[PDB]
RNA sequence: ACAGGACUCCGGGGUCAGCAGCCUCUAGCGCGGGAGCGAACGCGGCUCAGGGAAGUCGGCAAGCCGGCUCCGUAACCUCGG
RNA sequence: CAACGAGGAUCCCACUGUCCCGAGCCGCGCCUCCGCGAGCCUCCAGCCUCGGGAACGGGCGAGGGCCGGCCAGCGGGGCAAG
RNA sequence: GGCGCGGCGCCCCUGUACGGCGAGGGCGCGUUCGCCCGGGGGGCGCGCCGCGGGCGCG
């Protein structure tokens, strides 16, 4: 099917909530954004998503992730490893 | 004839750094070393309000233990020339010292030193004479 | 316009900027912010703040007339 | 037993209830009052809060310390896009007060006055006067139906409206507010006038002028629920009081067995109907003009916008008007603007030296961004 | 039925005067449940220009001081402090 | 009377949000929702002013007010409860 | 009130990134220094554009 690509700025999502949940609220969070993207819902993340999400701790969350979702069947999503993020925006193909 | 309050002509609201208690330097040479501030002239309070007083106002003060002998145990009034809570003048600047002081002076506008070391203010020169005339430096 | 220059740094200061301190050998600083006054007062070396006048001209980016 | 020492209640009671304002904008409920004989004009306008900046101008008063020498002044900028009048209004003095006649609209009304009178506008089916476009097309109608207004009415209100697609705003469908016509000789050349303003723009240079004093009606900023210390300014509890200090200790005697109107207690604070009186015209000009905001004084062209751009307003694309001092409101709030009704007696004159334009987002300290890139320049 | 009460044994590493505080290898992993919002007000915390006990029955509470080395230490004394 | 004291007092230096005069921020409760789900108390009721009255009434005489149903808060009254 | 998400520009905050190369008290080692470099990072303000943004209930 349809494969997209996008970034989601993930310390703008725990803006506001208390520090000691963030990895928790940014996991919540990224499906919820991904599933308006895609238009689905049912989001399932792989483990690469969620080690990269909690690699800093439950505090201080990367900024940045670089999302792959593949529309199937719902919306699988992995973690995709990119240097910078110097002008990136989503990329659809298929 | 002969009245000549003290205190030439009109101020302008400025904020008051110093309240009741305050202890500050003494810019004379009359022989005090520090003044300790118990009361403000002109001021009608209220209720729970301390008295405070800004550069230009007239204080009443006790010389403390560190003075001269003569000048101990009175009610004297005194002008503040310097403070250390910035303020804002008409013109827009802000400025503020580096310390607290004040000078010994009676109700007439005639001093009891000879001399005034350090800067002093423009609020001050402007309001008393005599202090724009022995002052070296005025900002 | 009339405009100052800061004492600490080197830059200008506009009309209704910063604020001005009273030292006791009657000599006068004028400040273009906060910043600039905590700098002073901690006696920071203007040299070592790469960004003032006084750095730049030790370095050779500044040239003096 | 009575209160041992003496002090005033806190805060005012003419100013109750604290509720939150029901009107939907501010409403200008009194309009200045009308003198046979004088020139016709204009009485009111509507704006939204820009921003604020300072300014240096040289003093002339009299008597004053500051009588010949130089101040620095705080402005506020307000952004007036000219309005358009759609619609006449009269009424007449009765022994119930003012009562209306009737309300003659124009032939042709605008996309941005339409809106206002729909709650979604794409979706809803569009029967906004569509039997009364179909009439008035013939203009002979209107001229009938002002035959009444010329022969009833007292007072003579023109309806105008804002056009937001010259803001940075949000809402695209307009604000709608009556603006009074006052002098003149009578009233027949009160209609003469207003008709000759029908479908037309109006600017804000034209209702107010350089020096004069205004109103300011707005509504002031929110704060949400409150309690006694912030609301209304009662004295703080000592540190050892069992349950908090933020509070007032008694709300009444014993007799009567009722709780007062008269003490404070916790509520609503902010977003209230206010007014600001007596506020002095520092500049009335245009965003286009380059040369708006340059004195002598500085040589560059400056213009309304500072650099980096209005914070938390947008950009100013057309006229404006300032004025000394402060009003209520957030940014954004649409402002109305009236002529003073109990103006002060001894203000100076306005004489401008410079205005600052460097930037609010932060501390900048470039007029224009053509300078700081000239210091920046490698 | 339960933040209470209930004797003893074995006791690694780093920092360190140390069986103190703080981090950790081995071993072990509950604690009448979750999500949203970020009002008042509370309970446990943090910072505040200028002044410095004027507050209060009363310095209550909070803050200042503090490790190690060297210098320098009065009145009085039962001659030990 | 030296030394000693979680003992009772007065003063000074230093220190500070005790105070002038308060302001902003953090976590957890509160608040809204899914699941679970109690105590105390109760003649009958629940808006005021005056009069008379077991001499300070929600009810009685006379006047003035008031659709009805609820929430977050609060401590004047119910001569509130224990 | 067809949202927003994500970018690029401006403007601000901090104070000159990692690395490469060439001064350093001393004995190949070396805290630190200079240069590329008002740099790098960041943004909740301003300006313009890749993915997208008009159901069902009375
Ligand atoms: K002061
Ligand atoms: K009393
Ligand atoms: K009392
Ligand atoms: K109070
Ligand atoms: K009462
Ligand atoms: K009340
Ligand atoms: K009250
Ligand atoms: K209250
Ligand atoms: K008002
Ligand atoms: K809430
Ligand atoms: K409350
Ligand atoms: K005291
Ligand atoms: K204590
Ligand atoms: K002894
Ligand atoms: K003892
Ligand atoms: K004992
Ligand atoms: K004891
Ligand atoms: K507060
Ligand atoms: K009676
Ligand atoms: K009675
Ligand atoms: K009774
Ligand atoms: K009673
Ligand atoms: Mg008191
Ligand atoms: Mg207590
Ligand atoms: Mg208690
Ligand atoms: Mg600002
Ligand atoms: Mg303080
Ligand atoms: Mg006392
Ligand atoms: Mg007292
Ligand atoms: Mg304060
Ligand atoms: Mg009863
Ligand atoms: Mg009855
Ligand atoms: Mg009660
Ligand atoms: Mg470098």
């Amino acid at each position: 099917g349809i494969v997209y690509e996008h970034t989601i700025r993930l310390n703008k999502a725990v803006r506001g909530k208390p520090s000691k949940k963030a990895a928790p609220i940014a996991i919540r969070a990224i499906r919820a954004q991904v599933e308006k993207l895609a238009k689905v819902e049912d989001v399932r993340l792989d483990p690469s998503v969620n080690v990269f999400v909690w690699s800093r701790g439950i505090r201080h969350v990367p900024r940045r992730i670089r999302l792959e979702v593949r529309l199937e069947g719902f919306a699988y999503v992995i973690n995709k490893d990119v240097e910078n993020f110097k002008h990136l925006t989503t990329e659809k193909k298929g | 004839k002969r009245g000549r309050s003290g205190g030439i002509g009109n101020k302008f609201r400025i904020s008051c750094g110093l309240p009741v208690g305050a202890v500050i330097n003494c810019a004379d040479n009359s022989g005090a070393k520090s003044l300790n501030m118990i009361a403000v002239k002109n001021w009608k309070g209220h209720l729970n309000r301390f008295p405070k007083a800004s550069v230009g106002d007239m204080v009443l003060i006790t010389v403390g233990r560190d003075g001269k002998p003569e000048l101990r145990r009175k009610v004297t009034p005194a002008v503040v020339v310097r403070q250390r809570k910035v303020w804002r003048r008409k013109d827009g600047v802000w400025i503020y010292f580096q310390d607290n002081a004040g000078v010994i002076i009676n109700p007439k506008g005639e001093l009891k030193g000879s001399s005034i070391t350090g800067p002093v203010a423009k609020e001050a020169a402007d309001r008393w004479p005599k202090i724009s005339t022995t002052a070296e430096c005025v900002h | 316009v009339t405009t100052n220059q800061c004492s600490y740094s080197g830059r200008k200061i506009l009309p209704g900027y910063g604020k001005r301190m009273s030292r006791h050998d009657k000599v006068l600083l004028i400040f273009l912010n906060r910043k600039a006054s905590v700098h002073y007062l901690n006696k920071w070396n203007p040299r070592k703040i790469r960004w003032t006048l006084a750095s730049r001209r030790a370095r050779g980016k500044e040239v003096i007339v | 037993s009575h209160r041992k020492f003496s002090c005033c209640r806190k805060g005012n009671l003419g100013y109750l209830p604290r509720k939150r304002c029901t009107r939907g904008r501010g409403r200008c409920k009194t309009f200045p009052p009308d003198v046979q004989g004088a020139p016709i004009h204009l009485t009111a306008f509507l704006g939204y809060k820009a921003g604020c900046t300072h300014v240096m101008r040289f003093i002339d008063h009299r008597g004053s310390n500051l009588h010949n020498r130089q101040a620095i002044d705080q402005a506020t900028i307000i952004d007036a896009p000219p309005m358009i009048c759609t619609a006449i209004i009269g009424y007449a003095k009765t022994p119930k007060g003012l009562r209306a006649v009737t309300t003659v609209w124009a032939a042709h009304i605008a996309e941005p006055a339409m809106r206002r009178f729909y709650r979604n506008y794409f979706h809803a089916e569009k029967t906004a006067f569509s039997t009364y476009m179909k009439k008035a097309a013939d203009g002979t109608y209107i001229k009938e139906q002002l035959g009444r207004l010329k022969q009833h009415a007292d007072v003579i209100r023109i309806v105008a409206h804002t056009q937001p697609a010259l803001t940075p705003l949000k809402q695209k469908k307009a604000d709608i507010m009556e603006i009074q016509v006052n002098g003149g000789a009578n009233v027949a050349e009160k209609v003469d006038y207003a008709y000759a303003l029908m479908e037309k723009p109006i600017s804000i240079k034209d209702v107010f002028s350089v020096g004069a004093q205004i109103d300011t009606i707005s509504i002031t900023r929110g704060r949400g629920f409150e309690g006694v210390v912030t609301r209304w300014g009662v004295t703080r509890l000592p540190r050892k009081t069992r349950r908090g200090n933020r509070k007032v200790a008694c709300i009444g005697a014993w007799h009567p067995a009722n709780v007062q109107y008269t003490v404070a207690r916790a509520g609503q604070m902010g977003y209230f109907h206010r007014t600001d009186t007596n506020k002095q015209v520092f500049m009335i000009d245009t965003a286009e003009n380059p040369r708006c905001c340059t004195t002598e004084f500085d040589l560059t062209d400056k213009s309304i916008n500072p650099v980096g751009g209005f914070v938390n307003y947008g950009r100013v694309q057309g006229d404006f008007i300032m004025i000394k001092g402060t009003c209520p409101g957030p940014k954004r709030r649409p402002v109305v603007m009236r002529n003073a009704l109990l103006p002060h007696r001894n203000c100076p004159p306005v004489q401008l030296q410079w205005i600052s334009t460097a930037s609010k987002f932060g501390h900048g300290i470039f007029e224009t961004v053509e300078e700081r890139r000239q210091f920046y320049a490698k």
